[PDB]
């Protein structure tokens, strides 16, 4: 049984006491550092050009989801398609992060996650 | 002897091998026949097989409107809820089927052979029912003050309506028995039931609540009516906070399903009709949940509180219980009861039970002082704090 | 584990944010194992059996 | 929404993976359906509008059967858009599942999920 | 300031809720033993959980209310009762102890102070908005004829004179065992009175001779609080003597 | 004694031999069973034919009719077929109906539901009796209540009391409350039914009390029984707000268990051992003396009790001199039985992280920290002491 829970309060007293539940695992909130690798793998799906600016784009987003990371790449394709490029450029990623960022900010203001 | 012993082991295999021949002749498994009553029934049975009386599909008749093409027709709605217009099979008259009455129709040929007995649709309520139970009279405390008050209302019209008409007193209706768990609302009701010797149906309301809203309600009206028809019926409604709870909604929940049924019970007791002479007893777990319709005299003439059995009651429960038991008689049974704190009826008895157990444990033909002291010191400390009563009583 | 002489954890709680990709990975353990994915929410999401599997422990 | 219909070839090439479904979320009146409506009007085609209460029939058993055919029409004449107006009255996370009525809604949802991978 | 609705109310259980919770909370606790000497009257507690990173100062269960009166409290429970609760009963008795001491010209009558103690824990039970403490106290001192006393209160205020009484770990359990331990030839010198306090405490103490805290009080000289290192030396002598007996 | 065995045997020899003798011999000689005996076999077999619709026997009516509700979506008030008996159809069992015209051909099936399967739990536990050390008194109390009247009910019902039933297990959680029911259950040899108290309140409407009836009914049929109801504390503590049954559901469930227990029903041979956290957090309806005669409050486990439990776990675990039992027990305070189990289970797990199949003093020392924090944690308590 895998349970995912978002608090340490959802648990009942039986789950806390050991003798049946060995260990309880905690995941951090999204880090800048971890963000770079999740993003790097998605960025492979499209063409890159000379110069690394994967770090610059990772730092700028505060995230809020795996979805948000994934969206930076998809969005760069949407900008390239409009423009009618036959490759994906380094400039596109810059525009995309910025777009995605803005969408995150709108959800932040409203007090929402990724579900409305 | 040795020969005889061999057969013990053997008989089990011998019954298993033989089992297809046993099954046919005696019953169960392959070719179920009893041989004693279906044999006798066989000549009557042949009439039903020949006819389309099998099937005879579950239904209730909405209206008996006859119409043309085949003249004797009835308009029926089946229990699964779709209507058919059917015919009369000659074996009864159109008189026998009557509007609102339960009726049988075929599925292959839609027509009435014999009408189906009305109002016995709850099976769930029947599950709980044991007619005339009681643990034993000795645990009660015998005649208490509590028992005697209950008999005047309960026993007396069932046993004799004659005396009621003669004096010219209206016959009673309702007794409301209340107190937190274990003050014995059910124990006393069983005792009076046996004495009067009226047929006894006790039922938990928790089975007259089933499926969704309105199905449970159908069960309560039909059951109640059926009992009402029956001359000299006593109904003890056991523990109702399950057809007896509070009335509200807040529009984040709602008590509705519970209230539909509760209200259906309340309506039926006296009725919009004068009253019968068939008695209703209600046992409730809270006096805090009751609405005024239930409380009106002629659906509840006197309120009797069986909560925390009286000053007289605490000692009677121990001595009458002690009488039955093989116990020491140099200890004052009343001293042990008196020690008991704010005792619920269940709690007084708990001392006797714990006291006796130590005595059984030894296997003596009495009991000793030691068994009583450990029992009673234990009961006063722990049990009383842990009774039903501290929490419930303040609320109530 | 039977060999060491332990009793294997019945329960495993994963906890943290639902957008550090904790949820995505939790499900990724099910894909990776080839376990059947029985989802129970204490609601009848589409589960058919008697028509709920949230009363269905045993 | 609009561009992969026209040129699937450019949309695959770019580095965005082949068309998959879109989920539109928001509080009432924001025009989740409005942007979908708008685009469908300009196109005049490559759009199948289905009502989510058309899945359901009076008579039992037919309700999942409807879903498969309508969803299939899209697949043969691909790319094509299946647009459901309001997905709720079917997208319940709770079914009673004891009466025939509840069972039928539960059967539409069950088909839907299967069919989603099918596209 | 106090709560408009009462914490303690008469309800059906035989006593009261807060008395009932309060008897539980000294039952489930650790051992606090007091033995009555003929030299010094000595009190000690089982647990403080000393481990050498911390030092006791006022941290002690044993606190002297007076120049010849002291009380040791066992608030102490399943998960530990409150030093916070004890301190109130302590503050109020100590001022009263000193006022009586002023008035009597010989060492303060224990009797007054224990009767007083009993009423302090009871007045909260009748007072609006309040409840009684979950302590049991060993009120000790010497009279105005120099008569050593070891008295006990429970949580609601009931009092008795005792030769030796032990509380917590089941109060009844430990106190019946302290009768066995107790000798009148083992109270004749100052170290022998102290050895009887300690033997009851050793029974189930976790990391003994450090957790064990006991203080001595003299005839009208102030309390002498013993450090656990100094107490450890006696603990070794008895713990070997005890092994020898079995 | 021996002589009795011969009498009992006497009924049974005649039952197998007579059925065998009569069937074959009587069709052969004159006209007794003869034409009639064939007739019952044949008629039932032909009517039944292919297919048969399964139905369930709701009720039996006294006029050679019955209320069967069939598994085809239609209910029937059937007529009995010639040479089939009305009164061999149990209300527990489902009956088979010919599906062309509805009449009871017979019972080949009693049928089975997943509802049965919850109540019936088979136990064959890793730890059982003599795998628990210390707290010796607590086991003896349980037994006087549960074991002694269950084995020999005869005096206990006879003396005049209803038999003392059950025990209530409360105090510090973790003492080994769960091990104790399972262990005592093997010794008595009572059928062990385990059902959670929270499982009884569920989405479904009116299913909740019905389930509780089944739980009791099945316990009774099995014969010697103990029902261990794990985490019953749960109904009381939580007003769930996640069930469509609502506050209504909780009410109706809570009453039914009381009814099934004694009530007016007054079922016997069914002991209930109740595991709770505390019975001060338990619902006041449920709790009440005189359904459960004895209540046991475990003390805080001491250093002494702890050693005996650990020697057993050491025997079950890999054997070495690097197992250091004493050190771990000493360090810890007066705290549960559970911890002794937790130190051993976490120690094996820990080994796997290393890429070692050894459980050494290093795995144990690391295990001591996590177990101690999670369970109660000593550094808050050290100030108050």
């Amino acid at each position: 049984v895998i349970m995912a829970t978002n608090r340490i309060d959802i648990l009942d007293s039986a789950l806390l006491r050991p003798g049946r539940i060995d260990r309880k695992i905690e995941f951090p909130p999204p880090n800048e550092e971890a963000r770079l690798d999740i993003l790097k793998i998605h960025s492979r799906k499209m063409n890159l050009t000379r110069g690394i600016n994967l770090r610059k784009i990772a730092e700028l987003m505060p995230g809020a989801s795996g979805a948000e990371v994934k969206g930076v790449c998809t969005e760069a394709g949407m900008y390239a398609l409009r423009e009618r490029r036959v490759h994906v450029t380094q400039e596109d990623f810059e525009m995309a992060v910025a777009k995605v960022m803005q969408k995150d900010s709108e959800k932040n203001m409203s007090i929402k996650k990724l579900w409305k | 002897q040795s020969t005889y012993s061999r057969q013990i082991k053997q008989v089990e295999d011998d019954i298993q091998q033989l089992l297809k021949k046993i099954n046919e002749l005696t019953g169960i498994k392959e070719s179920d026949t009893g041989l004693a009553p279906p044999a006798l029934w066989d000549l009557a049975a042949d009439k039903q097989t020949l006819q389309s009386e099998q099937p005879l599909q579950v239904a209730r008749c909405t209206k008996i409107i006859n119409a043309d093409s085949e003249d004797p027709k009835y308009i029926i709605n089946v229990k699964q809820f779709a209507k058919f217009v059917v015919d009369l099979s000659d074996q009864v008259a159109p008189t026998d089927i009557e509007e609102g009455m339960r009726v049988g129709v075929d599925r292959n040929k839609y027509q009435i052979h014999i009408p189906l007995p009305p109002k016995i649709d709850p099976t769930v309520t029947m599950m709980q029912v044991e007619e005339k139970p009681d643990v034993t009279y000795s645990d009660v405390g015998g005649c208490k003050e509590q028992i005697e008050k209950l008999r005047e209302v309960v026993e007396t019209p069932l046993l004799h309506p004659e005396r009621f008409v003669n004096l010219g007193i209206e016959p009673p209706k309702g007794v409301l028995l209340f107190g937190p768990p274990g003050t014995g609302k059910t124990l006393c009701a069983r005792a009076v039931a046996n004495r009067t010797d009226a047929c006894f149906i006790p039922v938990i309301g928790s089975e007259l609540v089933q499926k969704y809203v309105g199905e449970g309600a159908r069960m309560v009206r039909e059951l109640f009516e059926m009992a009402r028809t029956k001359k000299a019926c006593l109904i003890f409604f056991d523990e109702i906070d399950a057809i007896g709870g509070a009335r509200f909604d807040d529009g984040a929940g709602g008590d509705n399903e519970v209230q539909r049924t509760m209200l259906e019970l309340i309506n039926q007791l006296d009725g919009f009709d004068p009253r019968g002479n068939i008695k209703v007893l209600m046992a409730t777990n809270r006096p805090d949940t009751l609405d005024p319709a239930l409380m009106r005299p002629g659906r509840l003439d006197r309120k009797i509180e069986f909560s925390l059995p009286d000053l007289e009651g605490r000692t009677h429960i121990f001595k009458i219980h002690a009488r039955s038991m093989s116990v020491e008689r140099d200890i004052r049974f009343e001293l042990l009861a008196r020690l008991c704190p704010n005792s619920t009826g269940a709690e007084i008895r708990s001392v006797c039970t714990e006291a006796g157990m130590f005595a059984i444990r030894a296997r003596r033909k009495i009991a000793t002082e030691k068994d009583f002291l450990e029992a009673v010191n234990k009961v006063i400390k722990s049990y009383a704090k842990f009774s039903a009563t501290p929490r419930y009583m303040t609320y109530n | 584990f039977e060999a060491l002489g332990i009793a294997q954890p019945k329960g495993v709680l994963l906890y943290g944010p639902p957008g550090t990709g904790k949820t995505l990975l939790a499900r990724a353990v099910a894909h990776h194992t080839d376990c059947t994915f029985i989802r129970v929410s204490g609601s009848e999401l589409v589960q058919k059996f008697i028509g709920e599997g949230a009363r269905m422990v045993r | 929404v609009e561009l992969p219909l026209t040129h699937f070839e450019l949309y695959k090439q770019i580095g965005i993976d082949p068309p998959r479904g879109v989920l539109m979320y928001g509080p009432p009146g924001c025009g989740k359906t409005m942007l979908a409506k708008a685009v469908a009007h300009h196109t005049t085609a490559a759009f199948i509008r289905v009502v989510g209460s058309e899945f359901v029939q009076k008579y039992l058993g037919e309700g999942p059967r409807m879903v498969r055919d309508v969803f299939r029409l899209a697949k043969e004449n691909a790319p094509a858009i299946i647009f459901i107006d309001e997905i709720d009255a079917i997208a319940t996370k709770r079914f009673d599942a004891q009466t025939g009525a509840d069972r039928e809604v539960q059967r539409i949802l069950l088909e839907l999920l299967n069919q989603m991978d099918g596209f | 300031m106090s709560y408009d609705r009462a914490i303690t109310v008469f309800s059906p259980d035989g006593h009261l809720f807060q008395v009932e919770y309060a008897q539980e909370a000294v039952k489930k606790g650790s051992t606090a033993v007091g033995v009555r000497g003929r030299d010094i009257v000595v009190l000690g507690v089982e647990k403080k959980s000393v481990a050498k990173l911390q030092d006791e100062r006022t941290v002690r269960k044993i606190c002297a209310l007076d120049d010849n009166v002291c009380m040791a409290f066992a608030v102490v429970a399943s998960v530990s009762g409150l030093t916070a609760d004890a301190r109130i009963v302590i503050n109020r008795a100590r001022v009263e102890c000193q006022s009586h001491r002023l008035t009597v010209g010989d060492p303060v009558t224990v009797e007054y102070i224990t009767r007083y103690i009993a009423s302090l824990k009871q007045r909260y039970t009748q007072s609006n908005g309040r409840r009684p403490f979950g302590i049991s106290a060993l009120i000790v001192g010497f009279d105005f004829d120099g008569t050593p006393r070891l008295y006990q209160t429970d949580p609601s205020g009931t009092y008795h004179a005792w030769k030796a009484n032990a509380i917590g770990r089941g109060a009844k359990s430990v106190r019946e065992f302290l009768e066995k331990n107790y000798t009148d030839d083992a109270i004749e010198t100052d170290d022998l009175t102290i050895k009887l306090v300690i033997k009851a405490l050793l029974e189930v103490v976790q990391s003994g001779g450090k957790n064990i805290e006991l203080a001595v009080m003299r005839r009208d000289q102030p309390l002498k609080i013993l450090s656990p290192e100094e107490i450890e030396k006696y603990v070794a002598e008895i713990e070997k003597e005890k092994e020898e007996n079995e | 004694t021996q002589c009795r065995l011969k009498l009992l045997k006497l009924e049974r020899i005649k039952d197998y031999l007579l059925m065998e003798e009569e069937f074959i011999r009587n069709q052969e000689q004159m006209k007794p069973l003869e034409e009639k005996q064939e007739e019952e076999r044949s008629k039932v077999d032909d009517l039944r034919g292919t297919p048969m619709s399964v139905g369930t026997l709701e009720e039996i009516i006294d006029d050679n009719h019955a209320i069967v509700s069939t598994s085809v979506g239609s209910e029937h008030y059937v007529s009995i077929l010639s040479f089939v008996d009305k009164d061999l159809l149990e209300p527990g069992c489902s009956v088979l109906l010919n599906h062309k015209v509805h009449a009871v051909i017979g019972v080949l099936m009693d049928d089975t539901d997943p509802l049965v399967t919850v109540m019936k739990v088979e136990k064959a536990p890793q730890e059982t009796y003599a795998d628990i050390g210390g707290l010796d008194n607590q086991i003896q109390e349980i037994k006087e209540s549960v074991e002694l009247p269950l084995t020999h009910p005869e005096y206990y019902e006879e003396m005049g009391i209803k038999p003392p039933k059950g025990v209530i297990l409360y105090g510090p959680p973790g003492t080994g409350k769960t091990l104790l029911a399972k262990a005592v259950a093997n010794q008595t040899s009572a059928t062990f039914l385990r059902v959670v108290g929270s499982e009884l309140i569920q989405k479904y409407l009116g299913d909740g009390p019905k389930l509780v009836r089944e739980l009791f009914r099945v316990a009774e049929e099995h014969a010697p029984s103990i029902v261990f109801i794990d985490e019953i504390d749960a109904i009381g503590t939580k007003r769930y707000d996640s069930n469509s049954g609502g506050e209504r559901e909780i009410q109706r469930t809570m009453l039914e268990l009381l009814n099934q227990l004694d009530g007016f029903d007054s079922r016997g041979d069914v002991k209930v051992i109740m595991a709770t956290n505390r019975i001060e957090t338990l619902d006041p309806a449920l709790i009440r003396p005189g359904r459960i005669d004895r209540k046991i409050e475990f003390p805080l486990p001491d250093e002494k009790t702890k050693k005996r439990i650990f020697q057993i776990h050491t025997s079950r675990m890999t054997l070495a001199d690097d197992v250091t039992l004493d050190d771990l027990i000493m360090a810890k305070d007066d705290l549960s039985g559970a911890d002794i189990k937790a130190i051993c289970t976490e120690a094996g797990l820990m080994a796997l992280r290393e890429r070692r199949m050894k459980v050494t003093n290093e795995d144990f020392k690391k295990s001591k920290e996590n177990v101690l924090y999670k369970k109660q944690e000593g550094t808050p308590e050290g100030l108050y002491l």
